[PDB]
């Protein structure tokens, strides 16, 4: 990707920016390790890796809807971009019964 | 809070001094003689009469007590007015009414709203912001239904 | 999946983005490659729904293009292929129609 | 369904462009004036009228 | 029993009022409150407008002929106090036009009817509606100045 | 903030520079004398 | 041939009025008249002086 | 909103005078007249008011 | 020197422009409106539709 940026309810979150700030630097600034491969990433969190300990999180289910823009390179055969979006939940544990609450 | 004598640019501008009268003063930048309705326009008496005319409609039209406005201000103000507007058949009494009048509307003009400006400005210029809390820190509402209804994942049985 | 691509033959805008009070919309239609001005028209019909719920009698897109215009300004089309939705009886108006 | 529905639903935004009306805009309005007459009369020339 | 014409109406709705019943029957139906209602009967209602307008022989009231029904709202609460909500047309026979009159009568036990309310269906005389309207769309009133303190006329007349 | 005799409200910017109503007259005063006033009664479409 | 008519819905608290409340507009309508005058022809049944 | 207009309902008699060209073909002079009315509604009955 | 020449000096004849304001130019206002909406409805019609 030469270029990545998330739009939410139709506006821009974050002003666009090159694909290898999200390759390089925003594990940098978030995760363990930077993946040196052609991973891209987006935290809405401050320093997480899931940390044992929530700090910041974008609340989706809230969003009326969200789309994501990508500007590919040139040179791309075609295929899958998957994305993936780990999130919060509430493990539910009552008189013997169990259940994830959203 | 606030000095109730202002230590001015030019302390002591009109009065206290006798080298020249205010009317003189006057005269020179009207370019005008003498006259019965130059000498009691920019008198002492009038000017004394106008100050205190704007002290006192101040304090009735508004809570706040102001002393004498800068005489500069006031001879230059007086002066252009004069100049603008000085009809008079000879009657110097309806004449100096009018004019009079002029003057006390114009300074009012600018008083009136100089206080509430005044007022205003030193409220912000005291504490940071306007001191409003949650009025002025207010980030905008949503206020869509996209997730009004968080879809619990389950009901457990009440036991 | 496997990359291929096919035209569709009816085609949609999801306007579920859009969470504010609108005055109007403006339609389009642009190839995809040239970036660039001077807009065609490629729509035969068009309609509108609210939660599924059909919101007119569908309706001829040289109605959109040439009549819905007359409720503001620029109702023609000498080059222009831009059609137009109001909810408001004029869209020019500041007042908030 | 069509308009209606739209009626129904309500949003916050509402209340600052419909809460408490104020005018419409379909209800035709209009003032009064008094009697008046156009007519278009012919002056006349003090002078030669040429170039 | 009934209620004074508003003391904003129009002449017609003053006449109208002038044939209703402002006494009370026996003043004996107070017993019960609310109608039932379960009729399926059409033809009684255009009797009872009919009885109402037969009610109006007065030497300056209009020439009134009964036309036709609708929202033939009857009910009856337990101690026989038959209620009528009646709207229906009645052609003027004289100066050529129709209008829509209200009508809300009771009978008691014995079928004698009373008229509680008989007026036009259109009222609001005043024409006092919230909104006000505007002649331009995209006109935008000029916004009104606020004045300091004294609203100026005041400061001239103060300042002899 | 009520004892504001320290402050001074009025200042006649506009009044410098005026003539005598909203004519051109070269203000500049060319005559270097005294320049009498001129008796004004009000009296508009006929003077007299 | 298909007639669209654009129908405007009020809420309630005006559909009320609208149903309650007399209306008086002031309206306009057209006015006219035919008349076909042989109108100044070359042919000698008219004349330039024409009143209708 | 009306500017004016010209009460025709009292007019005795009105005429069009028109001095032709001599270059015309016969046919048709069609004149209209726009003009103001009440439209009165009520009681879900409407009209108009002459 | 700037638009403050102008803007101080608004001199004696614009008495009739500037004095007492009335108005403001520089607040946008609005009213508030009934609730509305608008609907496109096919009507038939009664009878042959051709020449």
């Amino acid at each position: 990707f030469t270029e990545v940026k998330l739009i939410i309810n139709g506006s821009d979150r974050f002003s666009g920016r090159p694909g290898a700030y999200f390759r390089l630097v925003q594990p940098y600034e978030h995760h363990v390790r930077v993946p040196s491969k052609s991973v891209y990433v987006y935290s809405f969190a401050l320093e997480d890796a899931d940390s044992r300990q929530p700090n910041g999180s974008a609340n989706f289910t809230r969003y009326d809807s969200v789309q994501l823009q990508l500007t590919l390179n040139e040179n791309l055969a075609s295929g899958r971009v998957q994305i993936y979006a780990p999130n919060f939940n509430i493990l539910r544990i009552a008189a013997g019964m169990g259940g994830l609450a959203f | 809070a606030f000095p109730t004598e202002n230590p001015y640019k030019l302390s002591g501008d009109f009065g206290n001094s006798t080298l020249e009268p205010t009317v003189t003063a006057a005269l020179r930048i009207l370019h005008e003689s003498p006259a019965p309705f130059n000498t009691e326009f920019f008198s002492r008496k009038n000017v004394d009469f106008i100050q205190k005319k704007l002290i006192s409609e101040t304090k009735r039209y508004t809570s706040f007590d102001i002393g004498p406005q800068n005489e500069d201000e006031l001879i230059m103000m007086m002066a252009g007015i004069y100049v603008q507007d000085s009809t008079f058949d000879g009657n110097i009494k309806a004449g100096l009414r009018k004019l009079n009048t002029l003057v006390i509307t114009e300074c009012l003009k600018q008083i009136l709203p100089g206080v509430r400006a005044y007022a205003l400005y030193v409220r912000d210029a005291s504490l940071p912001f306007s001191g409003g809390g949650e009025e002025a820190f207010k980030r905008p509402e949503l206020a869509t239904l996209k997730g009004s209804k968080v879809l619990s994942g389950f009901l457990p049985l009440d036991r | 999946t496997s990359g291929q691509t096919y035209n569709k033959t009816d085609v949609y805008v999801d306007m579920k983005e859009l969470n504010k009070p609108v005055k109007y919309v403006e339609i389009i239609a642009y190839e995809q490659g040239s970036t660039s001005f001077d807009y065609v028209d490629i729509i035969e019909s068009a309609t509108f729904y609210l939660n599924s719920d059909e919101q007119f009698k569908t309706r001829a897109g040289e109605y959109f293009s040439l009549v819905q215009p007359y409720q503001h300004f620029k109702r023609s089309d000498p080059t222009s292929n831009i059609s137009t939705f109001s909810f408001a009886l004029d869209a020019g108006s500041f007042q908030p129609n | 369904p069509g308009a209606i529905s739209q009626l129904v639903s309500y949003g916050a935004q509402d209340v600052y462009l419909t809460g408490n009306p104020q005018i419409t805009f379909f209800k035709a309005v209009y003032r009064r004036y008094t009697n008046f007459a156009m007519e278009s009369i012919q002056q006349t020339f003090d002078g030669t009228t040429d170039f | 029993f009934a209620d004074p014409v508003p003391d904003t109406a129009t002449a017609f709705d003053v006449v109208l009022s002038r044939f209703t019943d402002k006494k009370a029957p026996a003043d004996l139906l107070k017993g019960a409150t609310f109608p039932e209602a379960a009729p399926y009967t059409d033809s009684e209602v255009e009797n009872i407008s009919k009885l109402a307008l037969s009610r109006v022989k007065g030497p300056d009231a209009p020439v009134l002929s009964f036309i036709s029904v609708e929202y033939a709202a009857k009910g009856v609460d337990n101690k026989k106090n038959t209620h009528y909500d009646i709207a229906f047309m009645v052609y003027d026979q004289v100066k050529n036009f129709s209008l829509k009159l209200v009508l809300v009568a009771v009978l008691d036990a014995k079928n004698k009817l009373w008229i509680k309310k008989f007026s036009s269906f259109n009222s609001f005389t005043p024409k006092d509606k919230g909104p006000k309207g505007v002649e331009n769309i995209d006109e935008t009133p000029l916004a009104e100045f606020i004045p300091d303190f004294v609203q100026f006329s005041r400061l001239y007349k103060d300042n002899a | 903030p009520k004892n504001l005799q320290a402050q001074n409200f009025l200042t006649a910017t506009q009044w410098i520079g005026v003539n005598t109503q909203g004519s051109s007259l070269k203000n500049a005063n060319y005559d270097l004398r005294a320049d009498p006033i001129i008796p004004k009664a009000d009296v508009g479409p006929w003077m007299m | 041939m298909k007639l669209y008519t654009d129908f405007v819905f009020l809420d309630a608290p005006e559909r009320i009025r609208m149903s309650e409340i007399q209306h008086e507009y002031l309206v306009t309508q057209l006015q006219w008249q035919g008349s076909e005058p042989v109108t100044a022809p070359g042919d000698p049944n008219g004349s330039t002086n024409r009143k209708i």
